[PDB]
């Protein structure tokens, strides 16, 4: 299987984005997710007790199926190195400012599952990013046998993303 | 009296330019040309002729303990230019616009033609010097340019230009929507064209392996369908001093390692690794 | 906040629990003393064939996944060599997932041998953290319910940040 | 004749030392109330200045510091100027002289402080340190705009009003360390840097970036000029009320 990940990945967001009642894709961002925007997610998310949440994004392999797409024609080819580096950076912004997030979200009708909700609105705001980025590209076809030698790129980001993940948990923990 | 020993070997000029020569053998010419042509180095344009054409100039960017100094280049470009005058370096749809080649020596145009392909207007020229020595000339200036362009030719081997280096200088604004395609055109960019790119426009972050280094958190100059373009990504420009080429406060402000008042090249992240 | 890791840590408990009766595994036998070995889990291997596998993370969240043990009454101040044994047990898991990670072709090959589907690409990490996972119900039953509301300690968190981040590394250099 | 503040440190005691840590640039009677070692070693700055141009022959040397602090510095390490919440636990109050402590009391409002420690050092320890006061409070005033050009740092006013809530001494020293992104001529409003290079909160001063990662600051093209490396002060917006080429 190195296709049905993308297919996959489709299927569990909509069935995710149904399960919490809230699709708000349009909202598209780049700069840091807020309460402004993801008031009524929060509210939605308490429903449902947020204990699947993990504190990193596996950025490599989430990533990963996007290049499928077939690109022969290019588009793909420097659209896709552009949301690699966007992601990274919005990855980089939300670790460093974790706490500040986690402090305006909570301002905004304090959950006891706070960290959950700052988490889980990252991994929706990006998933929407994501799925307008595969709306873009859903012309082209995804497909495996691939070589593409930006996936390293995709790894570099990947790792850096990680590391500030790993920053963010040693935070969190080593504060009590 | 006369005294000569055999053939010697000197110094070579590594500018592009330096290959002008006035078509004519009666009237004898000779372009301008920094010294720094002389220099073995990425740089395959003079001081003197990036300033005269793509109104930039050279300039190094000591990145350090492990200091491995690169080269960058800075804006001439004023804060009230516009449009045309903002692009830095034109791409071959626009070149022949900003360039007044009609204003200039054939053998410069030539040269121009060969950066930006144009093998029409190249084949034009040549049939033209041929039907009037002057053959002579189309031999030099055309051999040395194509030398210089094959010599750079990023997309080869035998050249040394390619480091598998992945530097991104289409890298997004971070508020655009999906686009940048600035390395599109560069793949369509001409062989010293993206030399010339590479080596004057600095990253903005430097990657190595699993390290980001950041040297300016808002880019200075940006690259579309017209080439480089001497512009701020946000809109109101930079103010630019320009000074040459084309008061008791001070006295008691004694020397303090004054910041430079140019505004250097700043695009992109370039990304090396050990694998 | 850390009352919601110790909600992490007994939920864990109790779907491995769980599953290890929902999909009837419980190689409960093993441990992370060396790399496993697919002559382990052949029948096992069957059962997860039965499964689409690709619902699985490539890299392992080794921060959150242990930090929940550092919650202990370590205040009893009688059994320092406690603190000493979860240390040893967070290092001798980072060198499992690293060693897991570094041969994981070779793993790819075993289970080649043993079971050859798609889908071992998932199975070779399926069964590293299922038999992981075990080993923590294995240590949890080893250990005490001495878990408080919140405690500081900066050596294993510096411990655990370290390792991790050689593990995530590992892992994202795998690939494809 | 000098000028440098925590050069007034005089041995009041006969406790742990004293050797007048101060930078020859000191004499030069700049718009700085404070020398290149203390600056470095109290805010982790380096003093700079900047020419402008000379299309209308201003080419003033705009008064700027560099940054001393590199991209891996966090919180109170990137914090540059601490403010009266912080300024204590980022400066170890029990290294420094109790001169230096009284100083930094002085200018942060700590009044309670310096009395405690005049007391305590009263057992010509007190007329020394009444010395120090003087020349410490005269520095003050004279940085003290109350007595005898909208250099917004907000706009490019919750920034402005933290400028405002530091001293006259603070004030001076942000000022004069700081460089606005834009800054106007009297009617043509000219933009040096395209993005900020520190931020001002309610911590102080700090050596950050308004997103991304921090900027790099550590510590054979030889035929060829360089470019500095290092990351100067940048934010705020100023604009220059109506005044000729006031090169005065
Ligand atoms: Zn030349
Ligand atoms: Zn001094």
């Amino acid at each position: 299987i190195v296709n049905e990940k993308l297919q996959k990945i489709i299927v569990v967001t909509d069935g995710m984005k149904r399960l919490y009642e809230y699709c708000n894709c349009k909202n598209s961002l780049e700069t840091l997710p807020s309460a402004a925007n993801y008031g009524s997610l929060l509210k939605r998310l308490n429903l449902y007790n947020l204990d699947h949440i993990e504190m990193n994004v596996n950025f490599y392999e989430l990533l990963f199926p996007l290049t499928l797409y077939n690109d022969n024609d290019k588009t793909l080819s420097h659209q896709l190195v552009n949301y690699i580096f966007l992601a990274s950076n919005y990855f980089q912004n939300c670790a460093k400012n974790f706490n500040y997030m986690r402090e305006t979200f909570n301002v905004f009708g304090p959950f006891k599952q706070i960290d959950f909700m700052v988490m889980f609105v990252i991994k929706f705001n990006f998933l929407c990013d994501m799925r307008n980025f595969a709306k873009l590209i859903d012309e082209l076809v995804p497909n495996k046998q691939p070589n593409m030698r930006i996936h390293s790129v995709l790894v570099m980001r990947d790792k850096i993303v990680k590391l500030a993940f790993s920053n963010l948990q040693f935070q969190t923990f080593s504060k009590k | 009296v006369p005294v000569g020993m055999a053939p010697r070997q000197m110094r070579v000029n590594r500018c592009i330019f330096a290959s002008i020569v006035s078509f004519d053998a009666c009237i004898t010419y000779k372009s301008p040309c920094s010294p720094d042509a002389y220099h073995d180095d990425g740089w395959f344009i003079c001081n003197n002729h990036l300033i005269k054409r793509f109104k930039m100039s050279k300039m190094v960017l000591p990145i350090f303990d492990n200091q491995f100094k690169m080269t960058i280049a800075r804006h001439l470009v004023g804060n009230k230019e516009r449009g045309i005058k903002r692009i830095l370096i034109p791409s071959a749809t626009n070149y022949q616009d900003v360039f007044n080649l009609n204003s200039m020596m054939q053998a410069e145009q030539l040269i121009f033609h060969l950066i930006y392909n144009n093998e029409n207007a190249v084949n034009t020229i040549c049939d033209n010097l041929k039907y009037t020595n002057t053959q002579r000339v189309i031999h030099s200036v055309y051999a040395t340019t194509k030398s210089i362009l094959d010599t750079t030719n990023p997309n080869t081997f035998c050249s040394r230009v390619s480091r598998d280096e992945l530097r991104f200088f289409d890298v997004t604004n971070a508020r655009a929507l999906r686009g940048g395609a600035g390395d599109q055109l560069f793949n369509n960019y001409s062989g010293f064209l993206q030399n010339l790119i590479r080596r004057a426009v600095a990253p903005e972050y430097l990657q190595i392996d699993t390290e980001e280094l950041r040297f300016r958190n808002c880019a200075t100059c940006i690259i579309d369908e017209t080439g480089l373009v001497a512009s701020v990504p946000d809109g109101p420009e930079l103010y630019n001093p320009i000074r040459s080429s084309d008061r008791e406060l001070d006295r008691t402000l004694s020397g303090y390692e004054e910041y430079p008042t140019y505004v250097p090249l700043f695009l992109g992240y370039q990304i090396i690794n050990s694998e």
